[PDB]
């Protein structure tokens, strides 16, 4: 709940308070206030502790260092509990590339694949480095079949696969979808080079976006 | 700069083109050229070179930050009774009949 | 032990005062990862140079720039001359040399008073020093060893504080005989 | 070891902090006193953490959407006068 | 000089043609005017011939593809929202 | 004309209400205690 | 009194209830035992909390 330098100063703070108080308790002969510097120290314990004082200091120093301490622990204990309490209430990426101990990889065939053998970006271009010759293979036959090796490796693989599929995630059981897309595509109808369908068919498909019908579809 | 933000998701999806009069001689080499320069990086390199490289604006514990009042105060406080015993022996040692 | 409680208060000051100067001086108070002289690479930054390491032309360093709500300007002020550390130091200065004095004009048995208050006061700027230094630094990371020679000299300044008020009231207590 | 105005001081301070007595009330009017005081020690001590506790545990976990612009006025918003946002806008067959 | 100055350069060498920039006299992108039916602003400046190619942040959009052609897109983007804009103070454990 | 011609409409810190009760009490314990001293 | 077997269980047993002390060690050793146990009680009752 709080941050080493917190704890750090804490002891600092500590060691201050007991040597002032021992100081400023029993310094002036004229006192001559049963604040050695080891009862010094027992009494600034047992008062951040929040624990039975057993003795207190009587003059007017000695009790201004009691009070900041006292307020001081006050203030570092309240906020050691809140912040315990807030506590118990409530790869992103190239981070791929950087690391070895999560495996990756994407279809076996695939424009996936091409991506990153074709891709001159030097993040794509180490992951492709990484890919191409780890072994064992991190190259799957099917989406399903990297879905599973996703799902069965406790966390020690990710697999690369376009957005749209990542529909897993709204699947039964434990996938997530992390970071951005690395790129920006597009799916279309396909033809035979040349072939008749082709303009009846680009025509239709942009018909269909306009009237809502592929928002619906993929909803 | 003043670096004084872009908010919530985009509201649609689509892309800017190189744009010719329909039926232009250079429709596809000019078609084929965009491609070459994506599959080959050249446009993240020039979208980052212009938006990022020259950028003017670029955990869960409690901070000593948080709680760095306090201890001024108890460092403070200390100074303070330091100086009123020092005070109070000052005047006791001068108030001896002389 | 009157005599070796001398001998010790006297090498616990001056190890106290070598210790803050060094940590002054020496700049490996952070082990950070910014830009040396004007690529992100480490650098061993200090109480006045952020100095490379670890990079194309490590070695080669600067004069941190502490400037880019008053609040703000003052604690960036209070950080920029390290009056805290700095008045640490010349009160362990200041405590050392009473105690040295301690032995000439001897029975004043009045000046070792001042010298622990000295030392207590020294450790108590030091540790503002220390609060001040990291919460400017929060405007990964780690802390060097010239850090921790601060943090040693605190302690041993506050030792050697307790023994000198000891060493007063045991020489009134003498006197009082 | 009786009650002057010092120890008064000192023992009501004592009280807030939680931080024990060395000594405390023997009369009854001294007891009512000292039993309202411990009071509401208790109830602002216990309210000071627990709104500490709401502070941080609600920062752990004007304008955020076209919804939201959409459903307010006092912020204007407006596109490029010729372009293909104003074009989305004007003929988009969204409600918002 | 900019992001669209290096791409022109760039389509320029891969396609063979010697060019020359022109910013639109307008400052427009391009709308049809719904009313006069005249096309404005780069569109316009392809539609009737003053121009033989546009290299901007020109929105591939059905009206326009309509009237000009379009490469494949060479930045991908979506409209966004534009809006105008903590250190804990010292004695923050008063809040 | 029927609408706006003629329209006629043109975790925070905790505050001293939430705990003034305990205030109250504590000011009635004192003025208590008076009157039992003083009536002693 | 000084802490026998009854008053050392009494003496932790107000310890962890954070219910203050009638007495506290006085040694070095009785005193290392009663500062571990006073955060050993301070985490415990913190947490539950
Ligand atoms: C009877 C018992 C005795 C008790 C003895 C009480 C003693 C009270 C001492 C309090 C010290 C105040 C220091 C200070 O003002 O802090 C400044 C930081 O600037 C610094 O970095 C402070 C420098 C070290 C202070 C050394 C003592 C900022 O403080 P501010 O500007 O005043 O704060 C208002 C704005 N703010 C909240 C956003 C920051
Ligand atoms: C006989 C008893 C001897 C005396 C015992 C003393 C111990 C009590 C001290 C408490 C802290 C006092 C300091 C409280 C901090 C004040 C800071 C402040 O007011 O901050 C202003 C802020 O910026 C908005 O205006
Ligand atoms: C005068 C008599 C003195 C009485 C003495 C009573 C002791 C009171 C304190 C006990 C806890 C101290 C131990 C704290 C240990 C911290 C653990 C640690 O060091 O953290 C591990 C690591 O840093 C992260 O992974
Ligand atoms: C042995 C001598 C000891 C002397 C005694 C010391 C005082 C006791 C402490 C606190 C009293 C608290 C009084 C609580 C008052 C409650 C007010 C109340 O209940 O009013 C709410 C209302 O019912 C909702 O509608
Ligand atoms: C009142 C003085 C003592 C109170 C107990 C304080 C415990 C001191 C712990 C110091 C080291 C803490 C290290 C935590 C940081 C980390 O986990 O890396
Ligand atoms: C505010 C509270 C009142 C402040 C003190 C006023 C002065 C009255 C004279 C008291 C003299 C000290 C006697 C004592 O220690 O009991």
């Amino acid at each position: 709940p709080l941050a080493y330098e917190i704890w750090m100063c804490i002891v600092f703070a500590y060691i201050g308070v007991s040597v002032v108080l021992f100081l400023v308790s029993r310094f002036s002969p004229y006192e001559w206030n049963e604040f050695g510097i080891f009862n010094s120290l027992w009494f600034s314990l047992g008062a951040f502790m929040r624990q039975g004082c057993d003795i207190s200091p009587r003059s007017l120093s000695g009790r201004i260092v009691g009070g900041v301490w006292w307020f001081f622990t006050l203030i570092i204990i309240s906020s050691y509990t809140a912040n315990l309490a807030a506590f118990l209430t409530v790869i992103e990426s190239e981070d791929l590339s950087k690391q070895t101990e999560i495996a990756y990889g994407t279809l076996d065939s695939g424009s996936t694949k091409e991506f990153f053998r074709r891709s001159k970006i030097a993040v794509f271009d180490k992951m492709w480095t990484y890919m191409r010759s780890a072994e064992p293979s991190v190259f799957v036959r099917t989406t399903a079949e990297g879905v599973a090796r996703v799902r069965k490796s406790k966390g020690k693989y990710a697999y690369l696969l376009e957005s749209t599929m990542n529909y897993i995630e709204q699947r039964k059981p434990d996938t997530m979808k992390v970071g951005g897309n690395l790129d920006s595509k597009g799916y279309g109808i396909a033809t035979p080079k040349g072939s008749s369908l082709r303009t009846p068919v680009n025509l239709a498909v942009l018909k269909l976006s306009e009237q809502g019908v592929l928002d619906k579809l993929k909803n | 700069k003043p670096c004084d933000m872009k908010v919530g998701g985009n509201l649609d999806s689509k892309g800017y083109g190189i744009a010719t009069p329909k039926g232009s001689s250079l429709r596809t080499p000019v078609n084929l050229a965009v491609l070459k320069l994506s599959e080959q990086g050249v446009l993240d390199k020039l979208k980052n070179k212009w938006w990022y490289d020259k950028g003017e604006c670029g955990t869960s514990a409690l901070s000593l930050s948080n709680v760095a009042g306090v201890f001024y105060i108890l460092v403070g406080g200390l100074g303070l009774a330091m100086l009123v015993a020092l005070i109070e022996f000052c005047y006791k040692s001068r108030a001896e009949a002389k | 032990d009157r005599g070796v409680q001398m001998l010790l208060t006297t090498v616990g000051a001056f190890a106290a005062f070598s210790l803050m100067t060094i940590a002054v001086g020496t700049d490996y108070w952070l082990y950070s990862r910014g830009v040396c002289k004007t690529e992100e690479v480490m650098t061993h930054s200090g109480l006045w140079r952020t100095c490379c390491l670890e990079g194309n032309f490590k070695g080669l360093c600067k004069q941190i720039d502490h400037f880019p709500d008053t609040a703000e300007y003052f604690l960036r002020a209070v950080r920029a001359s390290s009056i805290f550390p700095i008045l640490s130091v010349i009160l362990l200065f200041m405590g050392g040399l009473c105690i040295a004095a301690s032995e000439f004009y001897k029975t004043r048995h009045n000046i070792i008073l001042s010298a622990g208050i000295f030392f207590v006061s020294a450790g108590l700027s030091n540790i503002i020093g220390i609060i001040v230094y990291i919460s400017a630094n929060a405007g990964s990371y780690s802390y060097g060893w010239s850090f921790y020679f601060g943090a040693l000299s605190f302690i041993i300044a506050e030792m050697v504080g307790v023994l000198a008020v000891h060493m007063f009231i045991d020489r009134h207590k003498q006197l009082t005989a | 070891n009786e009650f002057g105005i010092f120890n008064s001081l000192w023992f009501s301070l004592g009280a807030f902090m939680r931080q024990g007595c060395d000594i405390s009330p023997r009369s009854l009017s001294g007891r009512i006193v000292g039993g309202v005081w411990w009071f509401f020690t208790l109830i602002i001590i216990s309210s000071y953490t627990a709104n500490l506790a709401a502070f941080l545990t609600v920062e752990r976990m004007p304008i955020e959407s076209a919804e939201d612009l959409s459903k307010q006025t006092e912020i204007a918003y407006g596109t490029l006068d010729s372009g293909s946002t104003k074009e989305f806008f004007r003929r988009s067959k969204i409600a918002v | 000089e900019g992001y669209c100055v290096d791409l022109a350069a760039e389509i320029a060498k891969h396609c063979g043609f010697k060019y020359k920039l022109t910013i639109v006299g307008d400052g427009k992108y391009g709308a049809r005017d719904a009313d006069t039916k005249i096309w404005n602003g780069m569109v316009g400046e392809l539609v009737y011939g003053k121009a033989d190619i546009a290299i901007a942040p020109l929105t591939i959009t059905l009206v326009r593809e309509e009237v000009i052609d379009f490469s494949k897109p060479f930045m991908s983007l979506g409209i966004s929202i534009m809006i105008k804009k903590s250190k804990p103070g010292v004695f923050s454990f008063l809040d």
